[PDB]
C-alpha cells in the first residue's frame, strides 16, 4: 500500500479512546489522504473532546493549526456531515508522534463556535484570523478583532463569494486611511487591543512600526511601558497580507508553485516542498529516488542560505556590523549553485508535481564541492569573531527565555522548540522526501530557549545541513528527474516536443490545469524557521478548493508577549532578531 | 525635451549658470542616500547589493538613512499592501526635495503576481516613480543598473539653485526609453548557451 | 432498473444503455462514437466496461457500455484493471496515426480526443513507426477540413446523413485509409453542416469563420444569448 | 561583575579586533559591476525573447499556451495565418512590469519559441515602455534550443512541407488507389 493511499485511520488508538469516552455516534471519521485521523465532532462537544485529548496518557499537547473552510461550493462531500462552513483543529501529540484533525460543521446562519483559548492559547490569533477571513464568531474570545484586514474592512475575504481581485484604487480612501494613521496616536484606546489599566499614571506607550529597517519585515508593536519594563505588548500584524490562500483558490495546481515560493521568501525550494508533496499525495504520485535527493539538496542549500541570513542579521542586531558582509558572500556562493541549477536566486519555482523542472546541469558538482570547501572556515570565523563575543553573550544569554511547556502551549516549532530539549524535527519524526537515507543529527538544547541558545542551535543545524549536502554530493542516484505518472505536470519536455500523446497531456496540463480527483491532503515539513505545512482540499477540479498554509512565524510572533513581558525594549529587539521570522510568513 | 512641474517644454539652459547646474547635478547624482525601508523580498535583494560581494558603496549610495529627512532616494522594494500604502505615502511626504523614487520588482511596478484584494496595483498609483526595475526579485546588479539610470536622469535635470532667485520650476529630462535604446543590440542576438550546462 | 457500478447501487432508466445511464450518474466513461442525439453504433470501442453475470463473479467480460442495456440488476465495473487497460489501449491505437498538431489545431483546448487521452491516463508513446496522412478537401467558406486528425468514429457521417438528411458527405476507402468528406471539392450543401464542428470529436471539421480570428476556448468571454 | 569575567571579555574584544584587522589584510570579495560583467548561468531566467527556427522563420505558432500558463496573465497575443497556412503571432506583447520571470511560459511552449535569456538589465524610466511588443522580443536566431523546429513535426501543410513530409509520416494514399 502506497503512502498516498486514502485511509480512515480507524486503527489509531485515539479513535478507540474517543469511541470509549464519547460513544460511537458522537463523531464521524472521514477518510482522507492527509495521513492523520480526521474526526467530525459536534459543536457542543468540541470543548469536551479537546479536554479529553489534553488529558490523555500521552496527551495532545500542541494546537498545530486552527482555521476555517467555506463548504458552500464543495460538490464532492460524500461521507461528510452537512455543513455550510467548517472549522478544523489540528492537534499534535509529540509523545505519540501522532496528530488528529477535529472538524466542526456550521450552518450558514449559526456561524459561532466556542473558543479554544482556554485549552490552547495560540487559538487566540488563529480564531481572530478565522473570524477575519471567514466571518466565524468565537464565543468567549477576549478580543475578536480583525488581524489581517484593517478594522474598517467590509466582508470576509476567504469566503467563496468574496471577489479575489484588487479593487479600483481611490486616492480618497488613501487620504482617509492616512488621516486614521495620523489620528491613531490621539484616539488610542487601550481596551480595543486587549489591554487594561491604560494610564497607573506612569505606564507610557510606545510604537515600534510600521517602518522597520530590517529584513524580517515591517510590523507594529504597541508597548505598555513602566519606565523601561514592558508591562504588556500586543503586535499589530497583517501589514504584509498578500492573500496567498485566496490565490490558491485562483491558480491551477501547477501555476500556484511560484506563489508557494513567496510565503517564506528566504526559504525558496523549502517552501515549494510541502506544496508539491501534498499535490503529489492528491495525484497519487510516488517520485523516484533521484527526485528525492535533488529536492533534499535544494532544500538544504536554501536552509543554509536562510540560516546564514538569520545568524548575520542577529549579529547585526546585537551591534556587530561586519559578519553580515561575509555571510552574504557565502550566500552568493549558494546562489551561484542555485542559479546554475534552477536559473533563479531567491524564488526558483523549480519543483514540479512529480519531480523538478529540469535535470541537473552538467558541472553542478564542481560548484557544490567549491561551496562545501568554502563554508566551514567562514562559519568558524563567524563563531570566533562574533558568536563567542562576551558582549554579544551578555546581550543574548538569558534574554526572552521559555521552557518546554511554554513552547508547547504556543505552537513553537523549529530551533525555539528544540532548544527546550524537545526532540521534534519533521525530518526524523515524520520523514519525507527520502530524508531517512541521510545521516545527520538533530541538535537539541538543555531546556531553556534563550536568544543565544536558539542562535547556537541554528549554527549546529547549518553544520548538519552541510553534512547532508556532502552526502548529497557523494551519493547521487542516476535516474529520472520526473515521475512516470500521467499526472506529472508538465511531462518531460523532449517527449512533449516529439510525441502526440505527451503533447496532449502537456497541452491540457499547462492550459486548463491538471485534474486532481476530489480528496484532502496534508504535508508537514521542517522549514527553515520551524514547521511549515500545506493542507489542500481538492473538489475534483484543476484548482485547489482550499489551500491552508500553516507557518511557524505566526506562532512565534503570537508567543512574543508571553516571553518578553517584564523585560526591556533592547531585549525585545534582540528577541525579534533571534526568533527567525519573516513577516510574509506571518501574514501570507 | 523636458517636462516641467511647478508641460512638455524645451531646454531652459548664461554659461556660468549651466556650469553651476552641472556641479549641483554632479554632487546630487554622486551622493544618493537611500531610505532604509523594508517591504518584502525585494528589500532582501537591495540590501544584498549593499553587501561586500556587490559593494554599492562604490557609487556613494550606501549611507542608508533610517530617517526620511536625511534620505534622497526612496526605493519601494516590495509589495504595496493596502495597510502599508498610507505608511509609504507618509514616509514619502516626510522626504525633502530633491527626492527620487525607484520601484523595485514586479509588485512595486504594477502589483506583480498579487492582483489580490489586499494589494495596491503598483506604487505609481499614488506616488510618482523615477525608475522601474522589472524582476521578482531583481538581482542586486539590476538595482545597481537602476541606480546608474537614476544617476543619468539626475545628471541632466534642472532645479533651482536657490529658492530666492530664478525659476523655481523643476525640469525633468524626457529620456529615450531603454527598450528602444537596446533594441538594436538585443534583436541581433542569434545563439545562446544551451541550458544543459553550467 | 437497478445497476451496481463498482460496488455502488444506482437506480437508472431501463430503456437507456449503460453509457448514458452511467454518464447521467456522474460517472466518467470515455467514449467517441456515441452521441446522445445519434444513438449507439459500437465503432470506436472506447466505452468498455467489465460486466459480471452475478454479484459473486470475479472473471466478468468486457462489454461496450453504449451497446449494453441498463437492465435491472446489472453488475458492471468501470475502474476494473482490465477495462482500464483496454480503454488506454484504444486511446493508444488512436494516437498511433494522430498528427503532432495540437498547437496549430483549432480544436486545442476544446478537443474531446484530448480529454479522453488525458482521462485514460495515456501519456507515453511506444509506437515508433510512420503515421498515415491524408490530403484535405475544400468544403466551402464555413467548414475547414483536416483529415489527418480523424479517429474514424463515424459521427460526422451518421449525423450528416442519418440525422441531418445530407447527401454530399460520406465515408470512402477501406481498412485504415477511411476518408470522411465529400466525393469532390465543393461547398457542403446541408443547411446544418455547421454542427459538424461540434459533432466531430477531433479537429477535422472546424469553424473557418472562427479560424480566421482564432482564439482558444479558455480565452473567450461567453454569454447565454438567443440567435 | 567578576574580575575574571572582565578579563575574559577584554581578551574576547581584542580577539574580535584582531580578526577584523586580518580581514583587512585579505582578498576583496567584490564583483565590480558594471566594469566586470556579471556571469550568468545558461538557464538564468531574465529577459524574455521570441526565437526563430534554423530556416529563419519565427518559431511562434500563436498557440496561446504561454499566455494561459502565465500565472500573472502578462502575455497577450493573437493568431494570424499566412497564405501558405502556417500560424504565427499577429502581435505578441509582454507586460514586463507585471512579469515575475518564473519561466512557466518557456516551460509551456511546445515550439521552444518563447525563451528566458541571461539578461537582467531591464530598468526603465516610464512604466509604459515596459510593455514589449513583438518587435522588441523576436530575435535573429534560435536562442537556447538551436535545432528544434515544430513545423517538421506537425501534420499541417505549410510552404516547403506538404502532407507526408513531416517526421515519421507516410505519404498520403488516395482512396482511389488500385492497391488493396
Ligand atoms: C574601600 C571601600 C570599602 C570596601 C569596598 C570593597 C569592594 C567593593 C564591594 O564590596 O564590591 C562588592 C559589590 C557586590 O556587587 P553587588 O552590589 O551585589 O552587585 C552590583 C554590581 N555587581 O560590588 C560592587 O559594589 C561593584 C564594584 C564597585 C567598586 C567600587 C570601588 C571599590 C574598590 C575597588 C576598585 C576596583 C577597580 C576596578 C578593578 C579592575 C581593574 C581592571
Ligand atoms: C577598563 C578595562 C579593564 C580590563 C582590561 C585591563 C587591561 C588588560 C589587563 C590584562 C588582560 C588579560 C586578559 C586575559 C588574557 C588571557 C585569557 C583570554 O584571552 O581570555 C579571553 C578569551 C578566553 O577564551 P574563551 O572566551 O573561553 O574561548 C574559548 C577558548 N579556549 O580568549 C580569547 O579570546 C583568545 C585569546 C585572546 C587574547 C587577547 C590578548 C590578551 C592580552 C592583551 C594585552 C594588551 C592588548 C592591548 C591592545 C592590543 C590590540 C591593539
Ligand atoms: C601595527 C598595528 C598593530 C599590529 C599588531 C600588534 C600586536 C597585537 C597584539 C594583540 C592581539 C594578539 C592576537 C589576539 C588574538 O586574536 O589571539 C587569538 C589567539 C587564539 O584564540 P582563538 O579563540 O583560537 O582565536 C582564533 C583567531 N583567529
Ligand atoms: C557621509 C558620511 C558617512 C559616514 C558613515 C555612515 C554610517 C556607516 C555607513 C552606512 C550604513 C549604515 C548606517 C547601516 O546601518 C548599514 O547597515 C544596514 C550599512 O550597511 C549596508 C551602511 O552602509
Ligand atoms: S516582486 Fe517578487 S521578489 Fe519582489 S516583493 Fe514582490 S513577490 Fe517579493
Ligand atoms: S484534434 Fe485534438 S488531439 Fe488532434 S491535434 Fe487537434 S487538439 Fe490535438
Ligand atoms: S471526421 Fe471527425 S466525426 Fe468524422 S469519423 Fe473522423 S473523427 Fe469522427
Ligand atoms: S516568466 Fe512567468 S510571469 Fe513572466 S511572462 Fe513567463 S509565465 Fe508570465
Ligand atoms: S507557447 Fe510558444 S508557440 Fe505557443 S503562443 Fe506562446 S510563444 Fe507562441
Ligand atoms: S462509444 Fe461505445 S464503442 Fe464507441
Amino acid at each position: 500500500e502506497p503512502a498516498w493511499q486514502t485511509r480512515d485511520h480507524l486503527d489509531d488508538p485515539v479513535i478507540g479512546e474517543l469511541r470509549n469516552r464519547f460513544g460511537p455516534d458522537a463523531f464521524t471519521v472521514q477518510a482522507t489522504r492527509t495521513g492523520v485521523p480526521v474526526v467530525w465532532i459536534k459543536r457542543e462537544q468540541l470543548l469536551e473532546v479537546g479536554d479529553f485529548l489534553k488529558k490523555l496518557p500521552k496527551p495532545y499537547v500542541m494546537l498545530f493549526d486552527l482555521h476555517g473552510m467555506d463548504e458552500r461550493l464543495r460538490t464532492h462531500r460524500e461521507g461528510l456531515p452537512a455543513a455550510d462552513f467548517s472549522v478544523f483543529y489540528h492537534l499534535i501529540s509529540i509523545d505519540r508522534n501522532r496528530d488528529i484533525m477535529l472538524k466542526v460543521a456550521l450552518a450558514e446562519n449559526d456561524l459561532h463556535v466556542p473558543t479554544f483559548t482556554k485549552l490552547f492559547p495560540n487559538a487566540n490569533w488563529y480564531e481572530r484570523e478565522t473570524w477575519d477571513l471567514f466571518g466565524i464568531t468565537f464565543d468567549g474570545h477576549p478580543n475578536l478583532r480583525r488581524i489581517m484586514m484593517p478594522q474598517t474592512w467590509k466582508g470576509h475575504p476567504l469566503r467563496k463569494d468574496y471577489p479575489a481581485r484588487a479593487t479600483e484604487f481611490s486616492p480618497f480612501e488613501l487620504t482617509k486611511a492616512k488621516q486614521d494613521l495620523e489620528m491613531e496616536a490621539l484616539t488610542f484606546k487601550p481596551e480595543e487591543w486587549g489591554m487594561k489599566r491604560g494610564t497607573n499614571e506612569d505606564f507610557m506607550f510606545l510604537n515600534l512600526g510600521p517602518n522597520h529597517p530590517s529584513a524580517h519585515g515591517a510590523f507594529r508593536i504597541v508597548l505598555q511601558l513602566d519606565g523601561e519594563e514592558i508591562v504588556d505588548c500586543v503586535p499589530d500584524i497583517g501589514y504584509h497580507h498578500r492573500g496567498a490562500e485566496k490565490m490558491g483558490e485562483r491558480q491551477s495546481w501547477h501555476s500556484y508553485i511560484p506563489y508557494t515560493d513567496r510565503i517564506e521568501y528566504l526559504g525558496g525550494c523549502v517552501n515549494e516542498m510541502p506544496y508539491v508533496l501534498a499535490v503529489e499525495k492528491l495525484a497519487g504520485i510516488t517520485v523516484p529516488d533521484r527526485v528525492n535527493v535533488i529536492r533534499v539538496m535544494l532544500s538544504e542549500l536554501f536552509r543554509i542560505n536562510s540560516h546564514l541570513l538569520y545568524i548575520s542579521t542577529f549579529i547585526q542586531d546585537v551591534g556587530a556590523m561586519t559578519p553580515v558582509f561575509f555571510a552574504f558572500t557565502d550566500r552568493q556562493k549558494i546562489y551561484d549553485l542555485v542559479e546554475a541549477i534552477t536559473g533563479f536566486r531567491m524564488h526558483p519555482a523549480w519543483f514540479r508535481i512529480g519531480g523538478v523542472a529540469h535535470d541537473l546541469p552538467r558541472g553542478w558538482d564542481r560548484l557544490l564541492r567549491e561551496f562545501l570547501d568554502w563554508m566551514p572556515k567562514r562559519l568558524a570565523s563567524y563563531e570566533k569573531a562574533a558568536l563567542q563575543n562576551t558582549i554579544l553573550k551578555g546581550r543574548s544569554q538569558g534574554v526572552a527565555a521559555y521552557g518546554a511547556k511554554e513552547a508547547l502551549e504556543w505552537g513553537t516549532t523549529g530551533a525555539g522548540l528544540r532548544a527546550t530539549g524537545i526532540d521534534f524535527d519533521v525530518r526524523k519524526a515524520r520523514p519525507y522526501s527520502g530524508y531517512e537515507n541521510f545521516d545527520f543529527e538533530i541538535p537539541v538544547g538543555g531546556g531553556v530557549s534563550d536568544c543565544y541558545t536558539r542562535v547556537m542551535l541554528k549554527v549546529e543545524e547549518l553544520r548538519q545541513s552541510l553534512r547532508i549536502l556532502e552526502q548529497c554530493l557523494n551519493n547521487m542516484p542516476e535516474g529520472p528527474f520526473k515521475a512516470d505518472h500521467p499526472l506529472t505536470t508538465p511531462p518531460p519536455k523532449e517527449r512533449t516536443l516529439q510525441h502526440i500523446e505527451t503533447l496532449i497531456t502537456h497541452f491540457l496540463q499547462v492550459s486548463w490545469g491538471p485534474v486532481m480527483p476530489a480528496n484532502e491532503s496534508f504535508q508537514m515539513i521542517e522549514a527553515t524557521k520551524g514547521i511549515n505545512s500545506y493542507y489542500l482540499t481538492s473538489d475534483g477540479s484543476t484548482m485547489s478548493y482550499r489551500t491552508r498554509i500553516r507557518t511557524p512565524s505566526y506562532a512565534h510572533l503570537q508567543q512574543i508577549p508571553a516571553a518578553i513581558r517584564g523585560s526591556l525594549v533592547s531585549d525585545l529587539i534582540v528577541y525579534l532578531g533571534s526568533i527567525d521570522f519573516v513577516m510574509s510568513d506571518v501574514d501570507r | 525635451d523636458y517636462t516641467l512641474t511647478r508641460e512638455i517644454v524645451t531646454d531652459p539652459l548664461n554659461v556660468f549658470m549651466g556650469k553651476l547646474n552641472d556641479m549641483v547635478n554632479w554632487g546630487r547624482k554622486n551622493s544618493i542616500w537611500p531610505y532604509n525601508f523594508g517591504l518584502s523580498c525585494c528589500y532582501v535583494e537591495m540590501v544584498t547589493s549593499f553587501t561586500a560581494v556587490h559593494d554599492v558603496a562604490r557609487f556613494g549610495a550606501e549611507v542608508l538613512r533610517a530617517s526620511p529627512r536625511q534620505a534622497d532616494l526612496m526605493v519601494v522594494a516590495g509589495t504595496c499592501f493596502t495597510k502599508m500604502a498610507p505608511v509609504i505615502q507618509r514616509l514619502y511626504d516626510q522626504m525633502l526635495e530633491p527626492k527620487w523614487v525607484i520601484s523595485m520588482g514586479a509588485c512595486a511596478n504594477s502589483g506583480g503576481m498579487y492582483d489580490i484584494y489586499s494589494v495596491v496595483q503598483g506604487v505609481d498609483k499614488f506616488i510618482p516613480v523615477d525608475v522601474y526595475i522589472p524582476g521578482c526579485p531583481p538581482r542586486p546588479e539590476a538595482y545597481m543598473q537602476a541606480l546608474m539610470l537614476l544617476q543619468e536622469s539626475i545628471g541632466k535635470e534642472r532645479r533651482p539653485l536657490s529658492w530666492v532667485v530664478g525659476d523655481q520650476g523643476v525640469y525633468r529630462a524626457n529620456m529615450q526609453s531603454e527598450r528602444e535604446r537596446k533594441r538594436g543590440e538585443r534583436i541581433a542576438v542569434t545563439n545562446l548557451r544551451t541550458p544543459d550546462e553550467i | 432498473a437497478t445497476i451496481h457500478v463498482d460496488g455502488k447501487e444506482y437506480e437508472v432508466n431501463g430503456a437507456d444503455n449503460l453509457l448514458e445511464a452511467c454518464l447521467s450518474l456522474g460517472l466518467d466513461i470515455p467514449y467517441f462514437c456515441w452521441h446522445p442525439a445519434l444513438g449507439s453504433v459500437g465503432a470506436c470501442r472506447q466505452c468498455a466496461v467489465k460486466q459480471y453475470q452475478n454479484a459473486e463473479d470475479t472473471r466478468g467480460r468486457l462489454v461496450m457500455s453504449c451497446m449494453t442495456p441498463a437492465s435491472d440488476g446489472t453488475f458492471i465495473s468501470i475502474d476494473d484493471e482490465e477495462a482500464k487497460q483496454f480503454r488506454e489501449s484504444v486511446v493508444e491505437w488512436l494516437m498511433t496515426n494522430h498528427p503532432h498538431d495540437c498547437p496549430v489545431c483549432e480544436e486545442g483546448g476544446n478537443c474531446h480526443l484530448q480529454d479522453m487521452t488525458v482521462m485514460t491516463g495515456h501519456s507515453f508513446r511506444r509506437y515508433r513507426f510512420t503515421k498515415r496522412t491524408h490530403r484535405n478537401q475544400d468544403l466551402g467558406p464555413f467548414i475547414s477540413h483536416e483529415m489527418n486528425r480523424c479517429i474514424a468514429c463515424y459521427r460526422c457521417v451518421r449525423y450528416y446523413k442519418d440525422y441531418a438528411g445530407g447527401t454530399d458527405l460520406g465515408v470512402y476507402g477501406a481498412h485504415d485509409n477511411v476518408y470522411f468528406g465529400r466525393p469532390e471539392d465543393g461547398t457542403l450543401e446541408s443547411e446544418f453542416s455547421g454542427n459538424l464542428v461540434e459533432i466531430c470529436p477531433t479537429g477535422v471539421f472546424t469553424d473557418k469563420t472562427h479560424s480566421e480570428r482564432y482564439n482558444r476556448k479558455w480565452d473567450m468571454q461567453f454569454a447565454p444569448s438567443i440567435c | 561583575m567578576t574580575l575574571k569575567e572582565l578579563l575574559v571579555g577584554f581578551g574576547t574584544q581584542v580577539r574580535s579586533i584582531w580578526m577584523i584587522g586580518l580581514h583587512a589584510f585579505a582578498k576583496r570579495e567584490t564583483r565590480m559591476y558594471p566594469e566586470e560583467p556579471v556571469y550568468l548561468p545558461p538557464r538564468y531566467r531574465g529577459r524574455i525573447v521570441l526565437t526563430r527556427d534554423p530556416d529563419g522563420e519565427e518559431r511562434c505558432v500563436a498557440c496561446n499556451l504561454c499566455a494561459v500558463a502565465c500565472p500573472v496573465g502578462c502575455i497577450s497575443l493573437q493568431k494570424a495565418e499566412t497564405k501558405d497556412g502556417r500560424w504565427y503571432p499577429e502581435f505578441f506583447r509582454i507586460n514586463f512590469s507585471r512579469c515575475i520571470f518564473c519561466g512557466l511560459c518557456e516551460e509551456a511552449c511546445p515550439t521552444t519559441a518563447i525563451q528566458l535569456t541571461p539578461d537582467f538589465e531591464m530598468g526603465e524610466y516610464k512604466r509604459q515602455d515596459l510593455v514589449y511588443e513583438k518587435e522588441d522580443l523576436l530575435i535573429s536566431g534560435p536562442g537556447k534550443y538551436p535545432e528544434y523546429n515544430f513545423y517538421r513535426m506537425a501534420g499541417m501543410a505549410i510552404d516547403g512541407k506538404d502532407k507526408g513530409e513531416a517526421e515519421n509520416e507516410a505519404k498520403p494514399i488516395d482512396v482511389k488507389s488500385l492497391l488493396p
